RNA sequence: CGACUCUUAGCGGUGGAUCACUCGGCUCGUGCGUCGAUGAAGAACGCAGCUAGCUGCGAGAAUUAAUGUGAAUUGCAGGACACAUUGAUCAUCGACACUUCGAACGCACUUGCGGCCCCGGGUUCCUCCCGGGGCUACGCCUGUCUGAGCGUCGCU
RNA sequence: ACUAUCCAGCGAAACCACAGCCAAGGGAACGGGCUUGGCGGAAUCAGCGGGGAAAGAAGACCCUGUUGAGCUUGACUCUA
RNA sequence: GCCUUGAAGCCUAGGGCGCGGGCCCGGGUGGAGCCGCCGCAGGUGCAGAUCUUGGUGGUAGUAGCAAAUAUUCAAACGAGAACUUUGAAGGCCGAAGUGGAGAAGGGUUCCAUGUGAACAGCAGUUGAACAUGGGUCAGUCGGUCCUGAGAGAUGGGCGAGCGCCGUUCCGAAGGGACGGGCGAUGGCCUCCGUUGCCCUCGGCCGAUCGAAAGGGAGUCGGGUUCAGAUCCCCGAAUCCGG
RNA sequence: AAGACUAAUCGAACCAUCUAGUAGCUGGUUCCCUCCGAAGUUUCCCUCAGGAUAGCUGGCGCUCUCGCAC
RNA sequence: CCGACCCGUCUUGAAACACGGACCAAGGAGUCUAACACGUGCGCGAGUCGGGGGCUCGCACGAAAGCCGCCGUGGCGCAAUGAAGGUGAAGGCCGGCGCGCUCGCCGGCCGAGGUGGGAUCCCGAGGCCUCUCCAGUCCGCCGAGGGCGCACCACCGGCCC
RNA sequence: CGCGACCUCAGAUCAGACGUGGCGACCCGCUGAAUUUAAGCAUAUUAGUCAGCGGAGGAGAAGAAACUAACCAGGAUUCCCUCAGUAACGGCGAGUGAACAGGGAAGAGCCCAGCGCCGAAUCCCCGCCCCGCGGCGGGGCGCGGGACAUGUGGCGUACGGAAGACCCGCUCCCCGGCGCCGCUCGUGGGGGGCCCAAGUCCUUCUGAUCGAGGCCCAGCCCGUGGACGGUGUGAGGCCGGUAGCGGCCCCCGGCGCGCCGGGCCCGGGUCUUCCCGGAGUCGGGUUGCUUGGGAAUGCAGCCCAAAGCGGGUGGUAAACUCCAUCUAAGGCUAAAUACCGGCACGAGACCGAUAGUCAACAAGUACCGUAAGGGAAAGUUGAAAAGAACUUUGAAGAGAGAGUUCAAGAGGGCGUGAAACCGUUAAGAGGUAAACGGGUGGGGUCCGCGCAGUCCGCCCGGAGGAUUCAACCCGGCGGCGGGUCCGGCCGUGUCGGCGGCCCGGCGGAUCUUUCCCGCGCGGGGGACCGUCCCCCGACCGGCGACCGGCCGCC
């Protein structure tokens, strides 16, 4: 249950903030989980997604274990574009198909300076969380 | 609002014209020129009897009554039949005025909570709640009233040391403090049974709150319980006693009906 | 057997009721309680590669710098961005900049007329012409400067 | 002579309880509808103006209202 | 408790109930929520009100498309011609015009190319419609200047007060200038203006506004564009100021 | 000089507000079954298209009693 | 086949030659507060009410709930009357000191007075059925008659201003 | 004949500051109505109200008695309850209408002038040096200018007191600058930023699951977290978030200890003088508006116009006297209170696209008007555009095919898709306009026959087959009932024991005040009375308050 009186718990206000958020927030909302292996090694559960991450699809028509990469992150509509998932149009031209990132599993990352930094803060937060709860 | 229908500057076209004598709008090159205004009928007008804010929303009720009822709800919290009828799966608890050690005021973890109720056989009412979790029927979904469910049992304690944060999360359970009881939680909906759970320290000090018959409260400054109007309700046991049966006439079970007149002549 | 008229049902039309949804209102309450001559409130005109409106902004004009974050914006284009020179886009907001009217302030509302000091062509001040910059409102307070009086006296 | 009339093409309105053959009788005392008799046969075209107590304008004539306003004076109370 | 193995709502020559209010089943459509019991509460049940808002009929393929004399023949573009265009013939306006130019007002309607949905109360290959592009050139033509009937600030007066009266009326009302003297001034301090005065003459008599027909110096001819000319090019002049 | 004109308006323009002005007077007032069931008359009113007063009507009761040998 | 004039409304009286009404869907008209009178329901009871405020919850509920030397400051009630000053609701019976004078002084007893009507209650001769005589204790009911008499009504009388 | 002055007075693009206008819900001051009610109307009421003109703040205003009262007296102002629908006003008619006292929220008091003392002991501006500079200050030196005696600063204001004698007293408070340290109740002052638990597990529908079912217990896992929202249906465990006296970083606060500068040398008990204090003002006439204020509550104009043991008040005019109570005509002040505009936030027994703001959408927009001004209509493809390629007729518009989608019986104003009104098809009928009620007939559309509907159940009789038990005994288990009340509990109701009454407290308009505590008293003691509770005995009501017995029955 909730106890704090300075935030909302109201249907209309959640939706309004969601459908009118700026981009530096849509990044977090457009987060996606990891696989079991990566969780174990890094001791983390979720990262925001990027443009050369390797991913699977879990739910829908295009689920299966075929693995692909990310191509384009159309935040304005809360979707992403994978390389092989695509359909033919009337003319005989292939085009991509958007899918929400909650429905995908990341298998390989795209690391760099900032993204290593980000993982470490998540690790230490959970670490003291376990050691102090326990 | 106070102004709903009185933004305009309308005036009636009089008689002599083949329209029906209500106020109408002044001029223009719009749709809304000679339409209709100022009335419960006319589109864009005002409600009948604007709902005012100095309605009488609240109520006062005499103190002695509220104390009486609090006493009544506790009574029927015993008497298994009433609990059954209020829909509480209860047929495995070992005693109905259910009482436990005063240790459980110091629990802090929901696992200690849940494990306990399993042993005292109060988990079947809880499963019943989970089953009931469903959705509401009406416009209350738009108005932050979207889900609903049953009420579960109620725990009454005296001194807090973390019991609340254990039972806080389990649904349908509400916590009460014996010093500050409430009718809206012991008789939800207006009816009278509810499956309540006590502790020792709470259960003992009820004599000191609401008095016995012989003495009085000592925490309320003047309150002696309500007196019975009719001691023995065992009606069948009465009417079957010898004393009354000696003082009766005979019954008359024979039954007489519409006789058909035949003609003697 | 025909047309035509009437009734009922099936299907197709016209028209937009009911039903289900909702980034809007109304009502109550909590906290704070801040405009401007250092030029307000409001008005006008303008600014996008493709752009009319709404929205945002002011000739540095759909936004600059500086911090926080950390790989996009997107209807089409074209290019940039190397994220271990560092730093796309977003949000914030402490530096900088902020057209014409308007209390509106050189005189007047046509955008018409001027006056003073300074720089640069006008030559080498010497005056006419051109550009450019800074001043040029009413009332009022303290003090300075120059002044008026058959006002009250003193003095030679 | 221009129309009205017919054909091609485009194309409105006011009005409309339901509707639309007559005599007499009674009735809120002058009925398309009731009663007793006369009678009764698809769908329509140009006209004319007897009826529909035909359409328009909540009767300006008359009365009432303890509803008004313009004008006058020797009405009443006040005033520049 | 019911439910994507199908909720609400809607339709129904179907089966049935209740004196009635009303309801339960069956079939079709449709696509996500809904109901029964005990209590609570109310913006709670329509045939009308010359009711309000929206929509649709008979009327009705009707009344009508009649003020100002008038059209015809052929050819061309084109899917396509009573109405466009070219030619020819017959006719009207009849110089106080159905002609050629302008003020007030309108504001891109102007000019070319393309289109034929909508509009042009019939039609249209056309259009003042739709779309895309282009177009207004001044020392001398007008404004700007002056004042007119008149409007209107200052000083003053009055007024609860935003303010009003009034325009020479109860005002130390012009910074106006000038010839001379005084020291200074930068330029070769010659010649100057100058910031400064001492002198020196000073009336005006009321700020300001007010006319694209009143008053107010001076430009004419020829040629040139899809569309502009006293403005552009050619050629001949002229006013003002220094 | 006609009671004529003052933006299609004049025997006192138009715009907003006071303003949901007042109305003893006209027109309208939303489901069912059961039960009881009227007046248009008295006196007073600057009363005569209207109110007060009594009468006519309904509902809620209560004190008694009887074929209960009275 | 018989019956059968179009709904609403005003009216002594409407099928009307009395007004309204072409047709369909949606909206649409006896309310909220403040005060009073009575009737009903609940609680306490010569008393009864915390509504203003304060002590405990940060308020998820819940702007709730509980509590108070406030516990009664106070309001309505328990006492009326008069313009006001002001006064302010019970008797008797018996015996002692003055003459029962429609009258003043010492001691006991009862006590909200009485008349009439009055739901119920009380006492009760003689018994109603006892397979017979007498004795005959528990129990109904009778029923002669006779008493204690609730509320309420009519009257008499008394007390206060 | 130049200088000092003011009676005084103008000027300057002089050096340096300032004011104007806008919003206007709450606030302060003026001005100020008519509808309406009175069943008519003129006083009254509506109303000191709408409209109108000014002026402000985060609150404003008021405010520390020229009071209330008549008491055994209280003691600034402001809000609440109550006094009270009262006293009083009133064509005494409709109608109006307060204060004190009492109980609460909050609570804080103080400066001048004039008398009187102190060598004007006082202020502003320019110049120079040093600290500090973005709410321009501090310290020092100028025979540097100026204001002021037509009165600047210290002491001191009626609390009644205040100044000048006599004895005690023990002698730090502030600001100007420069460092420090502990995060400071909702249980962490403020703001900003980044982070923190657990299933996408097996079987199965579907167009896709967040569905149904199962995982030692709603089952696996978490749980101080099961609020909300999003994702191709409904999600505690997919994502963001949520709870947490959870963590990391940045700035702004304030609360206090250090170090120099400068100020201030600044108290209280017994005698002689001071003040008695604020003028066109009180007050009195006459007039007008207002008030509950009535032989005039308050306010304003004009006339008259004061006193100093005086003046004012003391709710009926005037005189004569006794009392009580305040000290006007100068000034300032926080808190308790108000808030339909503004900036941010949360919530709802509210409306759900003819409703609710006029405004859910490019709305104060389009548009009407010469101007003031008036002022709308208008929500929904689908999960995703995958938004109908190619063939073919036609000048094109429109069509037949094909294709996408679970679905186009979802095709760019495309959720569903009523009624009136139309087109067509099937059936039926037709000279007293149509429609209507009761009663029957005929025909069609559908439901159920069954392609017999012979309906079903108990006991007895008969012929056929078949496999357990029961009948009766024994063993264990469970339950009902009982009373010779078998033994024991427990519970009541008074009693017996006062037995807890001090081995336990609560109260008392009973005494001891036999005591004390600080001195007529406030409290604990000591008795006393009642009221809650201890040990054994009893019986009713042993009752529906429980055992171990024995007995019978099932
Ligand atoms: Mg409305
Ligand atoms: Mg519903
Ligand atoms: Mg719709
Ligand atoms: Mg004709
Ligand atoms: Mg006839
Ligand atoms: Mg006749
Ligand atoms: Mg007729
Ligand atoms: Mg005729
Ligand atoms: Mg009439
Ligand atoms: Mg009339
Ligand atoms: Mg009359
Ligand atoms: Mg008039
Ligand atoms: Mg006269
Ligand atoms: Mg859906
Ligand atoms: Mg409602
Ligand atoms: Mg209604
Ligand atoms: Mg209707
Ligand atoms: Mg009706
Ligand atoms: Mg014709
Ligand atoms: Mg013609
Ligand atoms: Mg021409
Ligand atoms: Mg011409
Ligand atoms: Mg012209
Ligand atoms: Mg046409
Ligand atoms: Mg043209
Ligand atoms: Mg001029
Ligand atoms: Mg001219
Ligand atoms: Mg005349
Ligand atoms: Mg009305
Ligand atoms: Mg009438
Ligand atoms: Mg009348
Ligand atoms: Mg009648
Ligand atoms: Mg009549
Ligand atoms: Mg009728
Ligand atoms: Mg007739
Ligand atoms: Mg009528
Ligand atoms: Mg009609
Ligand atoms: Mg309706
Ligand atoms: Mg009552
Ligand atoms: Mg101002
Ligand atoms: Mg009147
Ligand atoms: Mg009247
Ligand atoms: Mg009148
Ligand atoms: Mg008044
Ligand atoms: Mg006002
Ligand atoms: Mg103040
Ligand atoms: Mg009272
Ligand atoms: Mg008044
Ligand atoms: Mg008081
Ligand atoms: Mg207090
Ligand atoms: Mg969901
Ligand atoms: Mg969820
Ligand atoms: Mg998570
Ligand atoms: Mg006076
Ligand atoms: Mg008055
Ligand atoms: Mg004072
Ligand atoms: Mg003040
Ligand atoms: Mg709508
Ligand atoms: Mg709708
Ligand atoms: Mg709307
Ligand atoms: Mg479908
Ligand atoms: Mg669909
Ligand atoms: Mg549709
Ligand atoms: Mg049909």
């Amino acid at each position: 249950m909730k106890f704090n009186p300075f935030v909302t718990s109201d249907r209309s206000k959640n939706r309004k903030r969601h459908f009118n958020a700026p981009s530096h927030i849509r990044r977090k909302i457009m987060s996606s989980p990891l696989s079991k292996e990566l969780r174990q090694k890094y001791n983390v559960r979720s990262m925001p997604i990027r443009k050369d991450d390797e991913v699977q699809v879990v739910r829908g028509h295009y689920k299966g274990q075929q693995i692909g990469k990310v191509v384009q992150v159309y935040r304005k509509k809360y979707v992403i574009y994978i390389e092989r998932v695509q359909r033919e149009k009337a003319n005989g031209t292939t085009v991509h198909v958007g899918i929400h990132p909650s429905k995908v599993v990341i298998t390989r990352l795209k690391l760099d300076k900032d993204r290593k930094k980000i993982l470490e803060r998540k690790a230490k937060s959970r670490q003291v969380g376990k050691e102090k709860g326990k | 609002s106070e102004l709903a229908g009185h933004q305009t500057s309308a005036e009636s076209w009089g008689t002599g014209r083949a329209v029906a004598r209500i106020p109408r709008v002044r001029g223009g090159g719009t749709h809304r020129s000679g339409q209709g205004a100022f009335g419960n009928m006319c589109r864009g007008g005002r409600m009948f009897a604007p709902t005012k804010t100095w309605r009488r929303w609240h109520r006062r009720v005499n103190t002695t009554q509220k104390r009486y009822a609090i006493c009544s709800a506790l009574a029927a919290s015993a008497l298994p039949a009433l609990v059954m009828s209020k829909g509480h799966r209860i047929e495995e608890v070992p005693e109905l005025p259910l009482v436990v050690e005063d240790k459980v005021e110091g629990y802090k973890k929901t696992k200690e909570a849940v494990l306990l109720l399993k042993k005292l056989k109060a988990w079947n009412d809880i499963k019943k709640v989970y089953a009931s979790q469903r959705m509401r029927a009406g416009k209350g979904k738009m108005r932050n009233r979207r889900r609903i469910q049953r009420r579960g049992p109620c725990v009454i304690y005296n001194e807090d040391n973390g019991i609340v944060k254990a039972f806080r999360n389990i649904p349908g359970i509400t916590l009460l403090n014996v010093t500050k009881l409430n009718i809206l939680k012991l008789a939800p909906g207006g009816h009278v049974g509810r499956f309540c759970i006590w502790t020792e320290s709470a259960f003992r000090k009820l004599d000191d709150l609401y008095g016995t018959w012989r003495k009085a409260a000592s925490l309320k400054s003047n309150y002696n319980l309500p007196m019975h109007k009719m001691l023995n309700t065992d009606l069948s046991r009465i009417l079957k006693s010898p004393e009354i049966q000696r003082a009766l006439r005979a019954p008359r079970k024979k039954i007489h009906r519409r006789v058909l007149k035949k003609n003697p002549l």
